[PDB]
């Protein structure tokens, strides 16, 4: 039929989870073009490639693609406060960390990242009960 | 030693850009610049503390002290 | 505890996963014959294969690329194999003796109706370019529901091109596919084989379709907050039914027999690789190395560490001694076979595996195949003699001796300096500390001697340093000199100083010679260019100084630059 198919997303996460990343950028680069753009998960892998080889501050614009596709999922607003803790700039990611705390209730790591983030600061009291609000949902 | 924080990472700073050669520099950079958290920054710093002399110690219990916090969680 | 080379063919060109090889017998016969879901050796067309003997026997083209492969049962009308299932996009073909018929559909779940408002007003020449382009962003960002597969190009086409399919992006009558990912065998109405089996799918629209034999209707549907990649099942019917299934977010899901809603979910901090049970615990795969593996309910039992990155798990059956063992597909090329806690035996010899069954082919009942990352084959076969052991010697911390102690030693030319110590010692103490006493002197009365004059390149009030160097461009009559300012606040932009250098006036010029400096943000380093224009060979040392606005001519930073001769 004329338009996309526009879903071949279980192809590229399966180089991905094989470390084989460079046949990954091939298909990142091909289903981006064959597409008219847009694409989603070709964004997000995209950045997550980014961020295992160093280039965090290229991990935290392809996370603001990726926040911009879909502003009512809880995964790339917390995503994108896992690429500000990396660049040091702690304040700034713990309102992004509060903006997906609201968005989504009763999350494990979000009330944990905010709690680690807090010990880099010097704030200390309300670091240890948000760790202990991470351990009751889930023990790690 | 003292505290001096902002005082010492410019003078590591132009350290290394004196000698783009000789490691310490490059490590040294990347303990001031990890306890502080800039995990990014503490990156390139012991990128070039492995390039400019590999088989060191505590680089490579740095590095992959890093490249787990890189991957996730 | 050893295995039989059977063939090594690495010039083929085979590039598949695991999920997409099956064992079963495509004539009737008892000959197993296996089928690979070739996809390309440079990502090429989708090419089926089926393998008899150590060659293939028929080659076909895809549809689009395949995802995975089963063999399905009628019921008992013939004896014949199950008929070879085949996923691939949103359209199962099922191959029953290579005859291609019921290209399957997905249900084609529609879209919401508040984009239906956006399909209903524009196909009536009600169409505007404006407040279509308005009334799509009230829809996506208050509450998206959006399925974007097609809403989102029914929605980014701009004024061009929609004005000129006034007509035409109306006509487009939307399909809503949705494009299946994985695919698994369930025996139907009870644990047994004789029974018929009943299909599983998941699909990218987080949930589990679960199809029916020789009707494929639709016999349920689950709902998982997460895209699912890898599944499996116990296996048992209408008392109670296990489906497990991992998925993208690197969560682990399991389904009890009618609650459609995933009762218990546990977790891991990485993807899963591979989701294989045992006969009672289950086993994963994470990206970190850490093998895990968690009972019918799900909790921490045991973990085993690999030394290298996994690549592929499978599950180990014999028919004969029972054995339910775990594969794990290695990067470096080894296969490591495990049990419950126990390495069973490694085969060492062949690259990088990515494929992997072990089953029956053809006659021989233990014929464990595997592939090359390039696209060969390797066969193993296993005798009937060999039973699996552990076997496994006691390898210990420390056996070698490449460093016994190593120390330096201390010649006669130590000891005898020692005695020297011993008796004439007192004084050599007051031997340093009366030279000592004159190196502090000394020392400050040159420290205050400069610092009064302010030469160091340091600084406390105004707080920046400053480097300066002569650069490779600055050769010759022609010279240049870089400069080097740099903040060391954070947040205190030092603002608007003088650079001016001071120089004994030799025969060069540096014509602008008095700059005004730019504000200097916290972090940034600086360049400051100049231009030595020297007419002859001489050397003589400048000093570039920096001061602040106004009032102070104490003059901080003073760097007395020490020239190169120039020619």
């Amino acid at each position: 039929e004329f338009p996309i198919l526009e879903k071949q997303n279980w192809l590229i996460h399966l180089h991905y989870i094989r470390k084989d990343y460079e046949a990954c950028k091939a298909v990142i680069k091909e289903q981006l073009q064959e597409t008219q753009g847009l694409c989603e998960y070709a964004i997000y892998v995209q950045a997550l490639i980014f961020r295992l080889e160093g280039n965090i501050q290229e991990s935290l614009e392809l996370f603001q693609t990726c926040a911009v596709l879909s502003p009512q999922s809880a995964d790339n607003l917390k995503q994108v406060a896992r690429s500000l803790f990396l660049l040091g700039k702690h304040k700034a990611a713990i309102e992004v960390y509060n903006e997906a705390a609201k968005l989504n209730q009763k999350d494990w790591e979000i009330s944990h990242n905010l709690g680690v983030c807090y010990i880099y600061l010097k704030q200390f009291n309300k670091a240890q009960d948000q760790l202990h609000n991470a351990l009751n949902l889930n023990r790690h | 030693r003292k505290g001096h924080v902002e005082q010492a990472r410019a003078l590591l700073q132009t350290a290394s850009s004196l000698a783009p050669h000789m490691y310490e520099p490059h490590f040294n950079f990347a303990t001031i610049s990890d306890k502080i958290g800039d995990l990014q920054r503490s990156y390139v710093a012991a990128q070039k503390s492995e390039a400019a002399f590999p088989d060191h110690v505590d680089t490579q219990h740095l590095i992959k002290q890093l490249r787990q916090h890189f991957a996730m969680l | 505890s050893k295995w039989l080379d059977a063939h090594y063919d690495p010039m083929a060109n085979i590039h598949t996963f695991s999920a997409c090889l099956a064992l079963a017998d495509l004539h009737g016969d008892g000959e197993y014959k296996l089928v690979v879901g070739d996809l390309g050796p440079g990502g090429q067309q989708p090419r089926l294969k089926v393998l008899k003997g150590p060659l293939v026997m028929t080659e076909s083209p895809l549809p689009a690329l395949p995802a995975a492969a089963a063999t399905f049962l009628m019921e008992q009308h013939e004896p014949r194999t199950p008929a070879l299932a085949l996923a691939s996009g949103p359209c199962v073909y099922v191959y029953k003796n290579l005859r291609p018929y019921f290209k399957f559909s997905l249900p084609q779940l529609p879209p919401n109706p508040l984009e239906q408002d956006l399909w209903n007003q524009a196909k009536e020449d009600r169409i505007d370019p404006l407040t279509l382009k308005e009334m799509l962003e009230s829809i996506r960002e208050t509450a998206e529901e959006p399925l974007s597969i097609q809403s989102l190009r029914f929605l980014q086409l701009e004024l061009s091109e929609m004005e000129a399919f006034v007509n035409q992006h109306k006509s487009n009558s939307i399909k809503r596919q949705t494009v299946i990912t994985t695919m698994t065998t369930l025996k139907k109405n009870l644990a047994d084989e004789d029974a018929v089996s009943c299909l599983v799918l998941g699909t990218e629209n987080k949930e589990l379709l679960v199809l029916d034999p020789e009707a494929f209707t639709i016999l349920a549907k689950m709902s998982l907050p997460s895209v699912p990649v890898f599944l499996e099942v116990s296996g048992q019917f209408d008392v109670e039914f296990r489906l497990a299934a991992a998925c993208r977010n690197g969560n682990i899901y399991i389904l009890r027999r009618d609650s459609k809603h995933p009762k218990y979910c546990i977790e891991l901090s990485a993807q899963p690789v591979g989701l294989i049970r045992v006969h009672k615990v289950l086993v994963v795969g994470s990206t970190q190395d850490s093998l895990h593996g968690f009972t019918h309910k799900g909790k921490k039992l045991w973990t085993v560490q690999m030394p290298a990155a996994i690549l592929t798990m499978n599950l180990l059956e014999q028919h004969s001694r029972g054995l339910q063992a775990v594969m794990a597909g290695l990067a470096n090329g080894e296969v490591r076979i495990y049990r419950d806690k126990a390495l069973l035996n490694v085969i060492h010899t062949p690259d990088a595996v990515t494929s992997l069954c072990f089953g029956r082919y053809g006659r021989e009942d233990n014929t464990l195949i595997m592939t090359t990352r390039g696209g060969g084959l390797i066969i193993k076969i296993l005798k009937r003699t060999a039973v699996f052991v552990e076997g496994g010697s006691e390898v210990g911390p420390p056996p070698a001796q490449a460093m016994k102690l190593n120390v330096p030693r201390k010649t006669r030319l130590y000891v005898d300096q020692t005695l020297r110590e011993r008796e004439a010692g007192t004084a050599m103490h007051r031997a340093f500390q009366t030279d000592l006493y004159l190196l502090r002197l000394r020392a400050a009365r040159a420290y205050l001697q400069a610092l009064e004059s302010s030469l160091s390149p340091l600084s406390t009030t105004a707080r920046e340093p400053l480097k300066l160097h002569a650069v490779v461009q600055g050769l010759g009559p022609t010279f240049k000199l870089t400069l080097h300012l740099q903040n060391t606040s954070t947040t205190r932009p030092v603002l608007g100083l003088l650079v001016c250098f001071l120089y004994n006036e030799a025969l060069y010029s540096l014509p602008r010679a008095f700059f005004k400096v730019p504000l200097l943000v916290p972090g940034l380093n600086y360049p400051l260019e100049t231009f030595v224009e020297s007419l002859s060979n001489k050397g003589i040392s400048d000093i570039i100084k920096v001061l602040v606005l106004r009032e102070g001519q104490s003059a901080p930073l003073l760097s007395a630059h020490v020239n190169m001769p120039g020619s």
